[PDB]
């Protein structure tokens, strides 16, 4: 989910836009 | 855009910046 790879990791632009309605 | 780990409150503002009038979703629930 959003935290483990944004959080825990680091997310692109890209990989953020995919939790976007 | 910033290249860091983006927690909390500070995840859920990126969002809303990057999502606009789309709106998001956050399921922090592991
Ligand atoms: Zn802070």
């Amino acid at each position: 989910g959003i935290v483990e790879q944004c959080c825990t990791s680091i997310c692109s632009l890209y990989q953020l836009e995919n939790y976007c309605n | 855009f910033v290249n860091q780990h983006l927690c909390g409150s500070h995840l859920v503002e990126a969002l809303y910046l990057v999502c606009g009038e789309r709106g998001f979703f956050y399921t922090p629930k592991t």
